[PDB]
């Protein structure tokens, strides 16, 4: 009961879905062959949530892996983590998207999009009842956003009623791995906010300052930013999977956290992070973890939530606390944060707990905040792409594979009236 | 003979349930497995116990959720022998504490259900006196399935009592941004139907807990602890033999003066740790005045913000008449408590002989003396008042209202709803005027 | 030979009555079995009064015992007891009356009458002559209240010619065990007051005083106060169980009592009730009991006699006592409260004396006064109920179970004319 | 050869009897069996009692109360073997203290067997000198059964006398609120019927009990030992031979000057301890001037405060004619004492040889001399004066009359009772009055 259908699409999602399901496999003990090792019950209890009971007890993962190209795919069919995927699910093109948007989404989509959808659908019919979607990938990515929006617009048509969440790594301000990033970016979210449910918005530079400050990585590779989105996305799906105090479904967080149909754009963050040495001094409590979570420094996406207000908040405990203590370190938050949180929401906090921690802690907390600084992340992007699409640099290569600039024009003026949406509530009274 | 149907709603029901119970087993000396292993504690039992040929003892429940997450934890919890498999009624999917989808969308697929075993429980039934519901406001199953719930038992069993064990909004505390939403519109569609409704808060309970049991890390299992504690005094009047015996009709006739005026606040005592419980004599005079100290009230509600209207004492143990009753004329006297002039009498007393029963490993300390105090007051006004201006700064903008319109409901219910509570705080305000002329 | 009915309803008059039936028993000299163990042939010349010789020697009770609810007839069939009594007679019905007099006379009561009213023929034709009968109840119950009017009303109907007697437990100003104590109360006066020709007023505040002051007891339960109420009881209608040197039959005693037919509610009392250390300091004698009778401490409810000018007293004496001594004693109480005794009755006294004294003491006797200072308990009630009745505050309740408000307001008016029946002898010269 | 019939009715009727019975059967030598164990002893036996063939001897007694438990308490004394059975006559249930219900409700079944048990007593004696009575006017049974009893013996037997010993009503102390009432009711019809009736005082003779006797908390025994020393005086003439024999018929013609003024005062003498007897001689003047004085009067009236019209004295015992004569000498002489000047003659004197017999157990002292005196005077009219104001008083505000309406009587027979009580007042000041010429 209460299924949960995963797909991964880019290069990124494919890396960031294999660390999600190791994470995973080895929360439930769940060896790679799928064969469960596991000594607590309530690791199979609710295994069906992420998992079908193949013969002879092997757990296959209810996973889609898709990219236009295969290198990633290859790579994770021969990780160690290769064999626990049905061979079947891998479905792929044998061209990539390079980085362009519009090949992602129209000519190479319009070939892979229906064999991706019935293998979605084979995996649908088998849940005994189905809940929302997951998908990861990169907004500044060709293969990532174009797919992933195609789908969503089609997994939206044929499943109105699901939930559908998706896990989006957005650009950054400073390091940009793609030039092309502000149109790829711009259409990506252009489909996306009127489709998904729940985004929340991963900042690889955002990342590298938590991992430079608090993990104290001289050398952070994607490993260890997968393991931290990879440690949020466990987090948030905890209540469907283990016992807790407050039960917190992903409906409940859609319902807790969208008050206005299109402002669905989480920033999330997780604690505790600290380093090796940091462990023996700090003394871990749910103050101590309350206060982490709501410092700014530990917000997985570059924007600062002192600059914005906080619309809605969350927090998905893991572990054994009393929470009464989880109450009233919230209200002292309130109290001294009272200027960040927008008036016309009168309790901003949704608590969640759960009994079982993850890796073995002793503590563990998930924070996803609605705040309005995001609208500083989307006015970047736009103004980044108004600032090339003044000079139509890069249009051609889009308009060959078939789009019109309409489309450009159009997803502009959303993005323009999702930020003036966000900027209304603040500075209405 | 007199039985009495629980029924638990939502995760707070349910969990509460499971204390309930626990507490109840223990008291009649039943094991989790459902066995008696062992003379008044017979008709005790069979009031909230069917019996079997074989010697099992079925609780007369019904436990209903829209996820199967709790429901699965009870049913493999210690107890899961004791209670009957086919009433633990359990959804496919949860209603995201959304009033629209637990009340209609959900809520239509499974209320023929539990009705159908509510039927048969009741065909069992000799003599039902009325029906014992366990919820919570703010969520979302249980506000929506708890007001359907409630307006079909009311179709049709409308005749026998309805009391509602529903977990107040706390005022600053909270667990849920739609939580006002889900509470005005269930205290809407309850109002009519409920004959009265206990209140209770965590918060007061948290703070109950850090001030009287000096208890630094107070668990959910403490707070259903407390409530168990509450409910069993409650219905030990109809289960054990008393002095003075307490049935819901009474409880009804004497709590309720007007038809949507039945919100009393729950309050048990004494509640003290037992290392500090050497110092204390706990006579019946101490216990009394803490039951009506501020503090000791499990509503974060000060009854000096407003007038008692109708109380109701409830002495279990080593307990003596002219005790309670030089107890109740001191309380009487006092001039700091106040009482509405137009209700000369304001106490009505139970008694009964059976002490309460002390929880292996629990916080509270072994008593030969307890009283459960239920008070009808104007304080609670302050308290919608907060709750109606939440619901106020919300849907002025619309804050959450999308939700509920996909989920099949208008505006115009929200609109409703907001005004009738509001005509509820009005009619708490004109009672609380004092007589003139 | 001038038998009794006796009748208990409410779980008041249901334990008064357990208690009552005890200490008859007890100074019968009959078991709980049933059987007879006594040693005094004249206690089985009169045992035809209160009991029906079974075969075998066993003497079952003429008692009737009516409860909507279960709890107090199953504690008294378990009770030491319970075998004493015919299985037939615990009628019962399957739902209680709440503590409301509209529950008990209309809704359950149109459905028990029945089944008590055969109980009651078939007792009555057991009875070769039947003298009164005997109710006991509670006016502030809802069950007591209710029953009790309905039966009353019935019984008035059915045997107009015989008496009929009352024994009542009234409120008092500093007490309430149940809310709506008024509204039941002042409706059983209502109903009362035309039927019922003797009602006897017993006040728990003045018995839990009297405990304090006289007998010193620490922890008074109710079986105390039952213990005294009871004792009254024994002591009323002794004349008719035992032989006596001045007889006085309760038929006699209701023709000197109620000089009009509505002012026929007394105040009961009862001497000695000296603690235990006090009997050894005190001579029992009849200048002591009669200067402790007429007592106002020494009175079952809560009015004090000097308020109010007196009717008609009752004293029942009971022991070997001088007929004499009781005589100038009396003059002397008359001398000295003759402030206190209305002039227009010129002798207020009816002496009753018995030789069989109870529990094994030498002497003892029984108060009933028909004194005005009732008026101020009358007052009281209808003070309290007006307060109630001016807001409505637990109308809707009574409504429901089909009663109107014009039922609340005629017995308003009865009480008021009540009232001012009995201040106008007060006015009297 | 002459014969008398003992009608006793009500508690105090039927007490006095006993009393009476104990005392003819230790005179006349008869067991409590009815045995005789052993000459002039036979004639006097003969009047009181029916001799069977047997030798067992049966009194001349009709023993009425329609309560049943004095008589049954008579069923079961010593002298259960002395009384004929069926002439215990009993009734289902009691009058209540109502005149009302006694002369007209309740005493209208069994009067018919009253009546024929005494037409059965009457028809075996020879010749039948009359009719004693004994009841109180106090009592509802007395007063309302000896009211209906002697309206149909007048209307029955007629010419033959009909004498009532009547315990009239105490002046200060009373044991019934509606002695008045009922009371005045039974000598409204008792003065057409009777033909002389002899009052008695409980508060009189409590009095001569503590001031002569030397007793303090005497008891209503020693009272009806006293009445039937009385009885057994008047009596004794009729019984046992004497030098002045007087007959009942000369008690009607000698203490009854008119028709409705028959009413005398009891009195014996000598009372005195067997403590106190030693020291005083006891003759003739001295206990002649212990029957006038105001002490030793059995009804609570001075002498002194009105004038006599007719004594009767009754001596039995060592007496002699010319001591008895020189004693009513001198009682004439004394002007202390005052009598009625148009009666020349006011004394009667009757001699008899017996002695009284203590009973056993007794306080009386045995003694060779004793008198009875039986004094017709005006001082009654205040004693009725007062009733008269005790009736007035209560009837204004119709303070008991329900209850004597209800068992069928108007109000019209109250106002006719207290008018006729108004004409004997009226009567008894008229004849009080001294001779115009
Ligand atoms: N005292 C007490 N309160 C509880 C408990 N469990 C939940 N609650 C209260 O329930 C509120 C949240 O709503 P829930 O009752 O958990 O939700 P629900 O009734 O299961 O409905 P859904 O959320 O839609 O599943 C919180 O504010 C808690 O105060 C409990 O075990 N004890
Ligand atoms: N001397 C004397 N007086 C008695 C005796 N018994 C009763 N009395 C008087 O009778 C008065 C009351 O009337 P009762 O004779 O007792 O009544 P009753 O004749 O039995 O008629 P009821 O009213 O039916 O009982 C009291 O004031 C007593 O003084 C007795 O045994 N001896
Ligand atoms: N967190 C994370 N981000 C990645 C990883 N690999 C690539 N990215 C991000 O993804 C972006 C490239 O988009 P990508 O999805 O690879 O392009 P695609 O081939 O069209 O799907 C870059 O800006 C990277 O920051 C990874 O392993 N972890
Ligand atoms: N004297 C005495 N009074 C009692 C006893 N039990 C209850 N009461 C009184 O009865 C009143 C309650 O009314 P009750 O008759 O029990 O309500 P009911 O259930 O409707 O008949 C209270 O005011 C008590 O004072 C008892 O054992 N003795
Ligand atoms: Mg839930
Ligand atoms: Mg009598």
């Amino acid at each position: 009961m209460r299924e949960i259908v995963h797909i991964q699409a880019g290069q990124c999602g494919n890396q960031i879905g294999a660390k999600f399901w190791e994470v995973i496999s080895d929360e439930h003990g769940i060896d790679p062959t799928g064969t469960y090792h596991g000594d607590s019950d309530l690791q199979l209890d609710r295994i069906s949530v992420y998992y079908n009971e193949a013969t002879g007890g092997k757990y296959v993962p209810r996973a889609i892996l898709v990219d236009l190209e295969p290198g990633t795919m290859d790579s994770v069919r021969s990780g160690p983590f290769g064999q626990i995927f049905r061979p079947d699910n891998f479905v792929f093109g044998q061209s990539g998207a390079g980085n362009n948007w519009a090949k992602g989404h129209y000519t190479e989509g319009a070939e892979l999009v229906d064999s991706v959808l019935d293998v979605v659908r084979k995996e649908a019919e088998s849940c005994d009842c189905l809940q929302g979607f997951q998908l990861t990938h990169s907004l500044g990515g060709g293969t990532g956003s174009g797919m992933g929006t195609l789908l969503i617009s089609k997994i939206r048509e044929e499943y109105p009623d699901r939930i559908m969440n998706t896990f989006s790594v957005v650009p950054s301000p400073k390091v940009s791995d793609t030039v092309v990033e502000p149109y790829n970016a711009t259409l990506s979210v252009h489909q996306l906010v009127e489709n998904t449910d729940e985004t929340y918005c991963i900042d690889n530079e955002a990342l590298y300052d938590i991992c430079f400050r608090t993990l104290k990585l001289t050398t952070p590779t994607y490993g260890d930013l997968n393991h931290l989105v990879s440690a949020t996305m466990s987090g948030v799906t905890t209540c469907l999977r283990f016992p807790g105090q407050l039960n917190a479904d992903l409906r409940k967080l859609a319902v807790n956290m969208v008050p206005f149909p299109r402002l669905h754009f989480f920033m999330p963050g997780f604690a505790p992070l600290t380093s090796r040495g940091s462990q023996q001094y700090r003394a871990l409590t749910v103050p101590e973890l309350t206060q982490q979570v709501f410092d700014a420094k530990n917000m997985m996406a570059a924007c600062d939530p002192r600059h914005g207000r906080y619309l809605t908040v969350a927090a998905v405990f893991r572990g054994r606390m009393s929470m009464k203590e989880v109450d009233e370190q919230m209200l002292n938050v309130q109290n001294k944060n009272s200027s960040y949180f927008v008036e016309w929401i009168p309790n901003n906090v949704k608590t969640a707990v759960c009994d079982i921690p993850p890796r073995g802690l002793k503590m563990a907390v998930t924070f996803i905040g609605n705040s309005t600084a995001i609208q500083e992340l989307f006015k970047r992007i736009s103004e980044q792409f108004t600032a090339m699409f003044r000079r139509k640099a890069f249009l051609h290569w889009y308009t060959g594979e078939g789009m019109d600039e309409m489309e450009f024009t159009e997803a502009e003026s959303n993005m323009n009236d999702l930020v003036s949406e966000y900027q209304q509530y603040q500075d209405a009274t | 003979m007199r039985e009495c149907i629980s029924i638990h709603v939502g995760q707070a029901g349910v969990q509460i349930g499971n204390a309930c119970w626990e507490l109840y087993c223990l008291e009649h000396g039943i094991q989790p497995d459902g066995q008696m292993p062992s003379g008044g504690g017979d008709d005790s039992f069979n009031t909230f116990f069917s019996e079997t040929g074989a010697g099992k003892h079925v609780p007369r429940a019904v436990f209903v959720d829209l996820e199967p997450t709790v429901i699965d934890e009870v049913r493999t919890g210690t107890y899961r022998q004791l209670f009957h498999p086919e009433q633990l009624i359990t959804g496919k999917e949860d209603a995201a504490n959304n009033y629209a989808r637990g009340h209609y969308t959900i809520g239509k697929e499974i209320i023929d259900l539990v009705l159908d075993r509510i039927r048969k429980l009741a065909d069992q039934c000799t003599g039902l006196q009325g029906f014992l519901v366990f919820h919570s406001f703010g969520g979302g199953t249980g506000s929506g399935f708890t007001s359907l719930l409630m307006e079909r038992l009311s179709v049709d069993y409308g005749k026998k009592s309805k009391l509602e064990f529903s977990i107040y909004p706390a005022p600053q505390v909270s667990t849920a941004v739609v939580e006002p939403y889900n509470s005005i519109l269930t205290t809407h569609t309850t109002l009519e139907h409920s004959d009265c409704a206990f209140m209770v808060d965590n918060e007061a309970i948290y703070d109950i807990c850090r001030r009287n049991l000096d208890i630094e890390r107070p668990t959910y299992t403490n707070l259903n602890r407390l409530i168990s504690q509450i409910v069993s005094s409650i219905t030990a009047s109809l289960r054990f033999d008393g002095a003075l015996n307490v049935d819901l009709t009474e409880f009804q006739t004497n709590l309720v003066p007007y038809p949507r005026i039945h919100f009393p606040l729950a309050t048990y005592a004494p509640v003290i740790s037992a290392e500090k419980a050497y110092h204390e004599q706990l006579s019946v005079a101490e216990i009394t005045n803490a039951c009506f100290e501020p503090a000791n009230q499990m509503v974060k509600c000060d009854p000096r913000h407003g007038k008692y209207m109708a109380c109701c004492l409830l002495y279990r143990g080593d307990v003596v008449p002219k005790d309670v009753n030089a107890a109740i004329a001191t309380i009487k006297t006092k001039r700091s408590i106040q009482f509405v002039d137009w209700c000369p009498t304001g106490f009505k007393v139970g008694i009964n002989y059976q002490p309460p029963t002390v929880v292996p490993g629990g916080d509270l300390a072994k008593v030969q003396r307890a009283v459960c105090m239920l008070s009808n007051t104007t304080a609670i006004a302050e308290a919608w008042a907060r709750l109606d201006h939440k619901f106020d700064l919300m849907y002025a903008k619309r804050a959450f209202v999308h939700w509920y319109v996909g989920e099949g409901m208008e505006e115009g219910e929200f609109s409703e709803a907001r005004e009738d509570m509001a005509a509820l705080e009005k009619d708490y305000e004109e009672v609380g005027v004092d007589s003139v002329e």
